[PDB]
């Protein structure tokens, strides 16, 4: 039996896709958003009379195991030097394994920092952190 | 909806296993690593629609005899609780909903609309394959059928599609109470010939992978964790031993119950203080 | 490094070839020569106002 | 591509072990630490092409008798799942690809090109030994042969080279589904003379090291972890005991399956809203 | 069987090489890169209209077990005093064990800090952190 | 160079143990803590060149009888892998080098130099005792001898020195492949008199300390970790029990192999693009 | 994010030229102008009826890290002693790095102030102040 | 930019530039919040730096400021 | 990175000399110049027609940590009382440490200000200000 | 590092004395001088031909933590009211702590400014400014 009213997402029901290509052996991803809320304090009140949105900052991180082929450097998505200046924006999509419907998409993603670890006793891993213009959860049912 | 994992394994395994053994091409892909001798001998025995020998599957402690030439054996195993929720609440629903189904249908020509018909009341729609209905299409559901408007879609009177939908039972809104259970189940292949057992185990691993795409697995039984034991003689008191490699399957699922609410507020009256 | 020192203006990165054969290696590469400024042609137009 | 580690051990061990015992110089390097008496007695017995005694290898629970003078015994051991991936996805491929091969070839003189020929279709090239083909060479693949242009390479009409390449089967693009498995396998040497066992174990350790350079090991079976038990009497009910030091080998590998895609989009039509 | 389409790098398929010399008993290495992305915020928008690259900073660390011979000090790659001023740049290469092809190379590496630990119950270890001008992943197939 | 720890223990123990028991002064220092009665009785038995009773040492499961009055018993024990390296690489060498040796020599008077001669080719020099050869000395090696210039060193024509050097075999440069192994080995003393066992164990602890200064231990077998069990009756089916306190010795060592390189580049030719 | 598509001039996109050469190791540059604006006031009302321009003042500042070669003193673009009287006017251009298009030009630059600093662990900083006759932004279109 | 757009000038062309009016506006409805009439330039400043964004500054002197059409 | 190859004068590369001796425990040094530049304006137009030089002002600053010996007061390069009238001009040189080549020289230096500080836990700081007649950068080529 | 071998006067090595007593709880001391240096200019050339000294200005500052006894007001070295006219000149010495050798002396010190502060949780700070006639550094050699 399978009652959809209580289902949740997991690692086996999600795909990470770039330019249609599913990135392989991807391990984890985290998303952050900051609206920069600030309160307004009058003289005759310790309490904040109201809150206001001021600034939108958002970053997304991706952890991956470096495949011998189609690594982020080979794919051209990342960069290692002045080649970065010629790299255009990208959109990173999280799409449902079952229906292939979209769960959340990040628009105008741009790379922030690049990390790779070479270790003796463990598989090679690399991490990338992007900064995006806007997020979207459209194209739903 | 208490989940009997043992029943689910049997329901999935029996059809899929027969299909895999039916054809030879898939078996070759599965047994690509094994040597020629073991690979073909197994294929000569069980593979193909014309296979005289056949595999069987059953639960433990049966009072009859099983085909010890090749057999899948299952036993329930341990269970544990891992994660809770506030008030043990999982979800809230406005409609009494059953299982989630996938059905295939062909569009029908109505006057203002094209409609698909399904075997049961639609309840909640989830997806129609590769259609992003716009607002001007005015997608809506009615009983056991789903409808979208005809104009600027006239090439699709014969559209053939798959539909994902839920079984509706009642309009009685209610809450869900339950928690998550981490359950382990054991599976083992049996034979009096070790080579058959190794081939049998490898076949099992593949269909477990294929089950990761199943509707029930994606929605209800998540987070596989597989563990394999060492090949051991299951039996020694006989003319020859029985050899089998046990495997352990872990699952995460919800033990849920439906609580119905009757306190529906419809009226709302304001009266000021007499003073 | 040479480009960073302005010794060479540009070059093709992908044009390099390397071949090894026992105790010998062959290396082939291309670099664009610098071009100097040679000709200027000028014309004048006189007008009223 | 389910990986049978037990078969891989046997495939690698049997040829390499025979080669090591064939010559004496390598054995001396292996047994450099051991005393003179044990070293030469082992060499007198098994070492050399003219050795009357010979070593054997086989799996556990055979119905026949093994050469208990000196024998390698293998048993499958435990297995565990360690790391997953999102959607269980590992990789995506545009071509159905099999094993990765290393082949040797000599350049052939065509008119515009020099070409190497290989036993099977090339599919994906990985490397030709110590050649960095420039763009002006215009390296390209065709069927079972790889070609590069002739000019300013004319000394190499007789070039003798090794090639690393993949087996191509189909143009059917598909995805990979699977996960990583942490597997343990047991290996033990057997003898009725303890000194032989110690020499036998040390020989094993060397070929395990050499296997670290193998193509299969580098690509499929990674992250060795070796563990040795204490020398014990395997048998006591006989005229003399059997002594053997078990060893445990650990591996990391992927249990992968191929999922084929047929939804290839080729056409793309834009139509504006009637309004 | 060995399908190359899914292979990944590990500690047993990588070599760390300096000036052609393979450094021995090397344990781990990490690489970092920072493009210094910053957003542009207009008056009439909380959202960042666009991101721009500003500054390239990159460091690589290496962990090693001090061999009695050919340690980083003996090799002349590191330094312990004013001898550093006469040390020229170096290039650190990560090369594939199987094919001897290059995976990533760091150009114009320069030393930043030097750490060595003498301990009673464990093997001696030393760590070096370099700062490099540019990275490269050329010379591929 | 696979290391047989068990053989190393026997090689070190047998000579050193005999030397320790040979003299009485060292034994008194070792047994300083013990009471007078036990100390002298042990000394009366085994100590001194004129000792009628003697200690023995051997490996486990021998087919003969051991001197159960006093005996050292060894058994190999467990082994484990602890630390790896990238590409399993340990070191690179330009010369095929064997063991590291310490030799004593006297300077010889040549015309321009004073030279020491050694039993084998020098290969890599490590140290000559308490000499810091300056550049004007022009220290150099030749075959099996090491030379330094004569001037302003003329008092040293008879210099008597110790030399630390390595065994050279070949000029074939090669790499080292291997890893570190954490190995445990068991040692136990046996007697039918508990007092002898305690004295015997204490003697063992001292020579283990002395082994910390040995060349092999300093270079190959590092990071001692000692562990002692409780005194127990090893045997009970006899006229009297056998008592012994087992000890466990741990080591860290490398399992190394030599890989030889033949791709020596000597020529280097530059050719410009035809364009 | 990309080189061409960024609507804003980052510091990277800009190049500074003098007399057919680039200025190496440039760090900063500022240009300030005053039109000598004034207000007209009369007896009738306090409010200023009109505004007019009186005098034109134009100055540009530059900072640089003293190279061991090609400094302003070495290159003759600046002078220390009485040789200044033998130095003519100079023209400065600020340039788009991509295409060598001109962004703004300073005509008739002459020196006002010249400053130099040395310090224990800092990089040698060379600063100079130029006063010019006119500033023009043409040849863009 | 102001130089490109002609709202500001560098050379003698300033004498050919007329007055300018600036408005500060409510984004939601394009209603006016405050207006500056008769703006004329006083100072113009520009900066370039290694890793910062190019900053353009300008100072305007005006004849009057009015806040009307709100009500 | 290397001593010779670095194109920029770090503080380390520079050495400061007075009267055939190095200055120990030097910390800072600054040189400022003003050519007394002015603009020419006339009735015809607001724009400055020309620029001219009027007066030459040159000052150099030095800071030093007061050694227990060889201070400026001890060494006679600076004076406290009326003895200043008996002190002649001084010439300062700033030197390349590698080769003792000259980088810049100050001629006719005479003292303007002399400052001294003492504090509980800081190092004693000695500062002095010199005004000079001319500054020349010759003998480099 | 050692007391005698350090070539630099740390704050610890120095001692401050007035009228045969040490000054307790001293915190800071600064001495500034101006020789009234000026440049000579003539019609012939812009460059200054010579420099001369006009007027001698000498001031010393001291800070102290107000002790409950032996303050400047208590000790008579400083005055608040009209009693200042009855106060003569004072001589200050800065001394080497090790050997009581003299480092520098101020002659004819007279007071200019006197400042005092009190605060909730800070230590009471007493400051005073002295103007002197001459400063001499003799008896060292």
């Amino acid at each position: 039996a399978s009652e959809a009213k209580q289902t949740v997402h997991t690692g086996n029901t999600v795909l990470l896709m770039i330019k249609g290509k599913p990135v392989g052996r991807a391990q984890s991803a985290s998303g952050q958003r900051e609206y920069g809320t600030t309160g307004v304090y009058e003289i005759g009140s310790i309490m904040p009379q109201e809150h206001v949105y001021l600034r939108y900052e958002g970053t997304i991180t991706v952890e991956r195991l470096r495949m011998k082929k189609e690594n982020f450097a080979d794919l051209g998505y990342a960069s290692l030097g002045e080649e970065i200046l010629k790299k255009d924006i990208i959109d990173i999509l999280v799409v449902d394994n079952l229906t292939k419907q979209v769960i959340i998409s990040y628009h105008g993603c741009s790379a922030n920092n690049y990390n790779e670890t070479w270790q003796t006793n463990e598989i090679v891993t690399e991490e990338i952190e992007f900064s995006y213009l806007t997020a979207s959860d459209k194209a739903r049912t | 909806a208490i989940t009997s994992v043992d029943s689910y394994l049997l329901s999935e395994i029996k059809p899929r296993l027969n299909t895999v053994l039916e054809n030879c091409y898939i078996i070759d892909e599965v047994l690509k690593d094994f040597d020629y001798q073991t690979r073909e001998s197994f294929k000569e025995a069980f593979c193909g629609k014309n296979a005289q020998h056949e595999v069987t599957v059953g639960f433990n402690f049966p009072k009859f005899k099983n085909n010890y030439e090749a057999h899948y054996l299952i036993q329930l195993g341990q269970g544990q609780e891992t994660k809770n929720s506030l008030g043990s609440i999982q979800s809230s629903y406005f409609e009494a909903t059953g299982d989630t189904l996938v059905e295939s249908s062909t569009a029908i020509r109505e006057d203002d609309k094209l409609v698909f018909t399904v075997s049961k009341p639609i309840g909640e729609l989830i997806k129609v394959e590769d259609i992003e209905f716009a607002k001007y299409d005015n997608l809506q559901v009615e009983g056991n059928k789903v409808s979208f408007k005809y104009q600027t879609n006239e090439d699709y009177e014969n559209y053939n599609a798959n539909i994902i939908f839920t079984e509706k039972k009642n309009d009685s809104k209610g809450l869900v109470k339950g928690f998550t259970v981490e359950e382990q189940v054991t599976v083992v292949g049996l034979s009096f010939n070790v080579d058959v057992a190794r081939c049998l185990d490898a076949v099992l691993k593949m269909i477990l992978i294929s089950m990761r795409d199943s509707i029930e697995e994606q929605q209800t039984f998540q987070l596989q964790n597989l563990s394999f034991g060492d090949i051991a003689p299951i039996i020694e008191d006989g003319d020859s031993m029985i050899f089998g490699r046990p495997t352990i399957i872990k699952y995460t699922s919800s033990l849920d119950l439906d609580y119905t609410i009757t306190q529906d507020i419809n009226k709302l009256t304001f009266k000021e203080r007499k003073d | 490094r040479k480009k960073r020192d302005n010794e060479i203006q540009d070059f093709p990165a992908e044009d390099v070839q390397v071949i090894v054969e026992g105790n010998e290696a062959r290396i082939s590469m291309t670099v664009y020569p610098i071009r100097s400024f040679k000709k200027i042609s000028v014309s004048l137009v006189y007008k009223q106002q």
